[PDB]
């Protein structure tokens, strides 16, 4: 059997300042998100 | 402009084990020079475009 | 996610922006050990 490793990929955040807005866009670098932190 | 690379040290250093883990963070903040430098790099490549 | 932007970053306030954070940790769910089927012990009290 063959062995492929697990937990790859990076997370990237998107946001405004904290005088701005407090909404994040997230982006999931190299990784399909439809197989798919705490 | 040249090819722009991202290296952790999370997966490259540790075999994935609770020690390497616990241990990475007495040698501190060098992995924190190596992260800081790659983007820096790859800033000045997309302002040559 | 916007309070990782302030735990890497060790600053109090958010600049303007796009910042690395971290990685994926996908935490293994069960063990396998997998040893073959032998019924004979070892003669370790022959040599003692």
């Amino acid at each position: 059997l063959d062995i492929t490793p697990c937990s790859f990929g990076g997370v990237s955040v998107i946001t405004p300042g904290t005088n701005t807005s407090n909404q994040v866009a997230v982006l999931y670098q190299g990784v399909n998100c439809t197989e798919v932190p705490t | 402009s040249m090819t722009k690379t991202s290296v952790d040290c999370t997966m490259y250093i540790c075999g994935d084990s609770t020690e390497c883990s616990n241990l990475l963070l007495q040698y501190g903040s060098f992995c924190t020079q190596l992260k800081r430098a790659l983007t820096g790099i790859a800033v000045e490549q997309d302002k040559n475009t | 996610p916007l309070s990782e932007t302030k735990c890497t970053l060790k600053s109090f306030t958010v600049e303007k922006g796009i910042y690395q954070t971290s990685n994926f940790r996908v935490q293994p769910t069960e063990s396998i050990v997998r040893f073959p089927n032998i019924t004979n012990l070892c003669p370790f009290d022959e040599v003692f």
